[PDB]
RNA sequence: UUUUUUUUUUUUUUUUUUUUUUUUUUUUUUUUUU
């Protein structure tokens, strides 16, 4: 929701009179959008463990399990979570797992390579949308003349 | 303009790439304030640890009656850097999220199910601050809980990475923290399992997996001379008392 | 106080105080001593025992050599250890291929030099880096060992505890390497070891005669640092820029952010010594001294400054106090034929006169001038003590003979052109199969996917006739063209572009030396290029009959040329043969030929014509400006022609770089490398229209660029045609200069292009001469999802800071050329003495400018020589108009503007005049 | 062969924001293929 607002907002053009501002009236000279270098979206995973304390400390085997998205009636029960920030560079914005559950290295690799292609299809939803929405807006104010 | 990582494979230090920083601690140093305390000493880190209880709790609505309840409060000092702090840390959100994060590591490894109806008091000062903070207050709060006798499955080790260009780094100091990203880890026991893994600035996607390997590395020595230091101390306190 | 931790390795403590802008800080800092320092010898036989891989897991490797240079009695087989000062102004003989073979420099050396001057530390580096088997230079880290480090003693400088160190270092390697007789030489020009300072061990080298003038060599005093900080921050001190000119060296200009004007400074006195484009320090002169002891005071006096600037004929004056930056390089000069003293075979002192005419004359000693006396040098400035009156240099590298066509290498220097060779490091990156280098018959082969993970995303569009034409000189090739008829009547073409970004990889040492150069260079007889031989002449340029990698465009353009389909992709391709302009104009031409291919090629050129019609449409402005191209071979100064072919590919360019911009734009809207042309002032045309309008009576409109390529097509002159061009090329030298950009500096409007009415531009169709159009291939690979983009291309920082840098260095390469153009124009018209002719572009109240239009070099004519009895000239500017009498035969005769006379040319003692 | 059943305690929440800071600069003419 923040990324989508920052994207779509535009502020009141300006001009500068000598000491003072001026600000135009909307109705008057276009107003102006922000520029963004790039777009940051989040993805969050749950952890439950299938076992007691002892196996998944001491064990050979790593049984935990990993869902996405979860819901109001999972999250109440899970035993660690993690967030990811990615953009469509392949870069990692930040990581978060504050305590929790232990978990194999492997595993949160893992997860982080699921999350990239959830974000690039986020990316060309939220563009594609933006770009109808600019042209339902052209469109009235072309049959509005 | 610094040479960080000279051709010849030196740190500005005069440290290598796979190198710790010395590695000083102390056990039982406060045995007239509290049940456990710890002096660690990383580089040119400073820290106490204080640990009280199990204890009565002060009041009757911060009881469990199937678990104990722990606590964690870090003390950050105006002394702590070569600039003077203008204001207080005291009520900074970094702070609340460092003590959140310390309290839900710690939950999972303490058997806290044995000691209903009681409280754990962790009390922190930081007294000189030179890079990978963070690792040395998880090594702090281990040392002084296995000092207090608590119950616990494993050790828990704090470690730093950083990536400069290509080159991994291990156990940064405040120059290269101001040069690179870095990466936290804390590693259970002497396996592969993350307790902690914190990220804040950027880093490639196809680069992690070789900094998580040379941190878990890095983070199973330090257990090593963690263990070590204990095993030497109760040899001295067991020998004669 | 230390303690041992581990393996042999210890611990300190380093404290000191750090002074900034007033306040005071302690610093506190860790220090760790070793033990695996290896000596990098290859005569030892117990180092190799104690090293260790570094990151990448590689072993150190041992440079200097077992069998060095042998002095005579009693030393012997030296090395030599370099001190703090001798690197800092003596780094001329150490780069000299001549000397210095065997060097080594301690850390405290290196950390200072790089302390007091980075450049001088990089060259320093470069030297360490660039070893081989004529010169060795290696880097002992002396502070970090535990056998060479020292702990400063109480009430003792900086200074000593660095000597101390130094020698310490040269004892530890004359123990060290006794056993395989090899001494140590400890070189420094201050006051066991083998002590000599830097003009002793010079006289000990068997060619000290051949090196030995390369040795290095009242104004008041300048303020001290604090004091010059305190003035500047206080607001009494100010920094700028200083400039002066050739005609008048006893007067300056400085332009400060306060001030509306430049500040003058006058006297030879209040001048210290300055030269051209440095950074100074200035400070304000009283009223009672301005051109017709506290700080209170001295704002008020800069106060009354800023109030007198405006309306009051007074111009406030200043002086220089301190020199910030100095220019300072390496100059190219002839020796004066005036200083020299015949007989005279002692050392002796001479004068140099440079090739800059806005810098001082500099003292040189030598004692081999009789040599010089005809030849360009290279030198560099030491020092101007406030004594002298000149500054003092030092010779460095003999260029050749005056006049003679190699020598002539200068113009290279002075215009700060690189031309050395490529290093061993840059070569690395290239691939090691060379000139076998073959794409794969099949792009699904295991092999051939498994060594190119992205292979599965490159096409195959080896299946079309694909001509190429270039000019007869021309090797490297850029670009390619297909043509072929689509069922439903639309015309399909597709350009192809050469992708040099698939063997070039930022962060490579082949990256870094491509983008030093900013453009490839070219000459008439010569070339200096931007990239390696054997990449872009062999590996990359689309040879005709072999595979080839490339990046290939495709639109869909009807028979009106209307853009309804545009696609980019990597593909492969194979071109058939490859043409140039008049062979494709005899290709086309030629009847009895019927394949499909010259219908492809008819076609395009049709399809260009349609395009090129839109442009003119669009905007007319079409220029024909002779290069004053030069070929003699003397076991003939022709003119350029533009033909059929030239027009072809032109449009297929234009419309490539138009779409990339488009396409850059969409996908990076903050760093997308784009090209601009602000539209420019009036004072350069209004003169122009003025004196046009007063004689030949035409006007040029300002309306926009459809109306000045109108106004400029209305001047017709039915005698003379070439007018037309030179009015052409007269409003060539009006417009601003084009400049590169990012798409995050400017808004949307600014981006337009005035010489071609296009809203947004760019450049992407010659990678391999230009990085501007690698950095273009690498943002539109990256805009296609076909592979992510780098790092420095998305940061403004570093996109300014490659702006800037091509930006000067294609404004370099282009005088570069057109000096060496008109050098050899000169030389061609020297040699040969005859008539020929010119155009008056110019006309001066005591001289006329005359332009030869088979030459293309402007020529003025003083009045002095041009009229005798000057006093009887007369000259108006209603009509522009001068009247004298000529020398040859006394009658009253005029001149005017666009006339015709005869020029000839002389030869040059210290141009062009009346024949 | 009568006769033999032992099992402890507690009640209704500590009070005042986001800012969370270190290693040093420059210079005068469009467009394409070269």
């Amino acid at each position: 929701a923040v990324m989508a607002g920052l994207m779509h907002f535009k502020k009141p053009d300006i001009t500068v009179h000598g000491e003072q501002i001026i600000v135009h009236p909307v109705n008057e000279r276009e107003p102006v959008p922000l520029g963004i270098l790039h777009i940051p979206i989040c993805v969050t995973f749950s952890f439950f463990n299938p076992q007691d304390t002892e196996e998944n400390i001491k064990g050979e085997t790593n049984s935990e399990i990993s869902i996405i998205d979860a819901t109001l009636k999972e999250e109440l029960l899970r035993d660690g979570v993690l967030t990811v920030t990615l953009n469509k560079n392949r870069e990692v914005v930040q990581v978060s797992k504050a305590g929790g559950l232990p978990m194999d290295a492997l595993t949160l690799m893992k997860c982080c390579h699921e999350a990239y292609s959830i974000i690039e299809k986020i990316t060309d939803q939220i563009l594609q949308l933006l770009k109808e929405d600019s042209e339902k807006r052209n469109k009235y104010a072309a049959m509005l003349t | 303009r610094l040479e960080i990582y000279s051709p010849e494979g030196l740190r500005l230090d005069g440290r290598r790439w796979n190198e710790l920083r010395r590695f000083e601690s102390s056990i039982n140093t406060h045995p007239h304030a509290a049940d456990g305390s710890s002096y660690m000493e990383q580089g040119n880190n400073k820290i106490i640890t204080l640990v009280k209880g199990p204890k009565e709790p002060r009041l009757k609505s911060q009881m469990d009656t199937s678990k104990a309840l722990l606590n964690v409060s870090v003390n950050i000092t105006k002394f702590s850097k070569f600039e003077r702090s203008k204001s207080s840390h005291k009520n900074e959100r970094r702070v609340l999220e460092i003590q959140t994060s310390l309290v839900r590591m710690f939950e999972k490894n303490v058997m806290l199910n044995i000691y209903p109806r009681t409280v754990i008091d962790i009390e922190i000062h930081v007294l000189e601050q030179d890079g990978g903070i963070m690792g040395s207050l998880i090594n702090g709060i281990t040392l002084a809980l296995i000092d207090a006798g608590i119950s616990m499955f494993d050790y828990i080790s704090g470690i730093s990475v950083g990536l400069y260009d290509t080159t991994p780094l291990l156990d940064t100091n405040s120059l290269e923290e101001n040069a690179m990203s870095t990466v936290t880890l804390g590693v259970v026991g002497k396996s592969e399992k993350l307790s902690l893994l914190l990220v804040e600035d950027k880093i490639p996607l196809d680069r992690l997996e070789n900094v998580l390997a040379i941190g878990i590395a890095g983070a199973h020595r330090v257990r090593d001379l963690m263990d070590e230091e204990l095993r030497k101390h109760a040899q001295k306190r067991v020998s004669n008392a | 106080r230390r303690k041992r931790l581990a393996d042999g390795l210890s611990v300190t403590q380093k404290v000191f105080v750090r002074s900034r802008n007033g306040g005071a800080t302690k610093i506190v800092r860790e220090h760790y001593l070793r033990s695996d320092i290896p000596c990098l010898s290859r005569s030892c036989t117990k180092c190799p025992q104690i090293v260790v891989p570094d990151a990448q897991n590689e072993l150190p490797k041992f440079i200097l050599s077992d069998s060095p240079l042998e002095l005579s009695a009693p030393i012997g087989k030296h090395y030599v250890v370099l001190d703090t000062n001798v690197v800092l102004q003596a780094i001329d003989l150490l780069e000299n291929p001549n000397c210095f073979f065997d060097v080594i420099v301690p850390q405290i050396v290196l950390d200072e030099v790089r302390n007091k001057s980075y450049p001088v530390y990089t060259r320093l580096r470069t030297l360490c880096r660039d070893s081989d088997d004529h010169k060795r230079f290696i880097v002992f880290h002396n502070e970090f060992s535990e056998h060479t480090f020292v702990e400063r003693l109480p009430n003792e400088t900086i200074n000593d505890r660095n000597d101390r160190a130094i020698r310490k270092t040269c004892q530890w390697y004359s123990e060290h390497l006794k056993p395989y007789d090899i001494n140590v030489v400890l070189v420094t020009n201050d006051r066991n070891i083998i002590t000599k300072s830097l003009v002793q061990y010079i006289e000990l080298l068997p060619n000290a005669d051949d090196i030995r003038d390369s040795i290095p060599q009242t104004f008041p005093e300048y303020y001290s640092t604090a004091r010059v900080m305190g003035g500047l921050k206080n607001g009494v001190l100010y920094q700028g820029n200083i400039q002066i000119s050739e005609y008048n060296f006893l007067e300056g200009s400085v332009s400060l952010p306060r001030f509306s004007k430049p500040v003058l400074i006058v006297g030879q006195k209040n001048l210290n010594r300055a030269f051209n484009g440095d950074q100074v320090i200035v400070e304000l002169l009283p009223q009672s001294e301005w051109k017709a002891i506290s700080d209170k005071q001295r704002r008020l006096l800069a106060k009354d400054a800023m109030i007198a600037q405006r309306s009051k004929k007074i111009q406030p004056t200043a002086k220089v106090v301190y020199i910030q930056r100095r220019s300072w390089r390496q100059y190219v000069g002839q020796l004066a034929p005036s200083s020299v003293d015949p007989q005279s075979s002692s050392t002796q002192n001479v004068f140099v006169i440079l090739m800059d005419k806005c810098l001082p004359k500099v003292r040189i000693r030598t004692r081999r001038a009789a040599e010089l006396l005809d030849k360009r040098i290279v030198i560099s400035i030491d020092s101007w003590p406030t004594t002298h009156k000149y500054p003092l240099g030092h010779f460095v590298r003999d260029l050749g003979t005056i006049e003679s066509a190699q020598a002539e290498e200068a113009l290279l220097l002075e215009h700060d052109v690189e031309y050395r060779p490529f290093s061993k490091k840059v070569l690395e990156c290239l691939p090691a199969e060379g000139h076998d280098w073959k794409a794969p018959t099949k792009l699904d082969d295991p092999e051939a996917v498994s060594k190119d993970p992205l292979l599965t995303k490159r096409k195959d569009l080896r299946d079309k006739l694909i001509c190429s034409i270039d000019p007869p000189g021309c090797v490297d090739i850029d670009d390619a063209l297909h043509a072929k008829k689509l069922p439903n009547g639309n015309w399909e073409v597709g350009v192809h572009i050469a992708d040099v970004t698939h063997f070039v990889k930022p962060g490579t040492a082949l990256d870094a030396e491509g983008a030093a150069r900013g453009t490839s260079v070219y000459l008439v007889d010569k070339r200096i290029d931007m990239l390696p031989m054997l990449l872009g002449t062999d590996l990359c340029s689309l040879k005709p009959y072999v595979d080839r990698f490339a990046f290939s465009v495709i639109w869909e353009l009807d028979d009106s040329a209307n853009i309804v389909n545009v696609n980019f992709m990597k593909s492969v391709i194979r071109s058939r043969e490859a043409f140039s302009y008049e062979q494709a104009q005899l290709r086309i031409d030629d009847k009895t030929q019927n394949d499909e291919l010259t219908m492809g090629m008819r076609a395009l050129l049709k399809l260009s014509v349609k395009l090129k019609q839109k442009r003119l449409e669009a905007g007319a402005l079409n220029l024909a400006s002779p290069e004053v191209k030069v070929h003699m071979d003397s076991e003939e100064v022709e003119i350029k022609k533009l033909l059929a072919t030239n027009s072809l590919v032109e449009e297929f360019m234009l419309l490539a770089n138009i779409s990339v911009a488009r396409k850059i734009y969409d996908a990076f809207p903050q760093t997308a490398m784009l090209r601009r042309h602000a539209a420019p002032p009036s004072t350069n045309f209004e003169i122009l229209n003025e004196m046009l309008n007063t004689r030949k009576n035409m006007s040029i409109s300002l309306e926009s660029s459809k109306a000045l390529a109108d106004s400029l097509d209305r001047c017709v002159d039915p005698e003379d045609p070439y007018f037309n061009t030179l009015v052409r090329i007269m409003s060539t030298r009006c417009m601003m200069a084009a400049q590169y950009f990012y798409s995050g500096a400017y808004s949307y409007p600014d981006f337009r292009h005035y010489g071609l009415a296009v809203d947004i531009y760019t450049h992407f169709t010659s990678p391999i001469r230009r990085y501007c159009d690698v950095v273009a291939h690498r943002q539109l690979a990256g805009a296609i999802g076909y592979e992510p983009l780098s790092l420095t291309h998305r940061d403004k920082n570093k996109m300014d800071m490659i702006c800037r840098n091509i930006n000067r260095k294609h404004r370099n390469a282009q005088f570069a050329g057109r000096a060496s153009i008109e050098y050899y124009v000169g030389q061609v018209m020297r040699n040969n003495e005859s008539t020929e002719t010119g155009y008056v572009i110019k006309v001066f109240n005591n001289g006329i400018v005359v332009l030869v239009p088979k030459f293309g070099v402007e020529g003025l004519i003083r009045l002095d020589n041009l009229t005798e009895d000057p006093n009887s000239a007369a000259f108006d500017e209603v009509e522009y108009k001068l009247t004298f009498v000529p020398t040859n035969s006394d009658k009253p005769r005029d001149v005017y503007v666009f006339d015709k006379v005869e020029v000839q040319v002389r030869s040059v003692m210290d141009e062009l005049l009346l024949k």
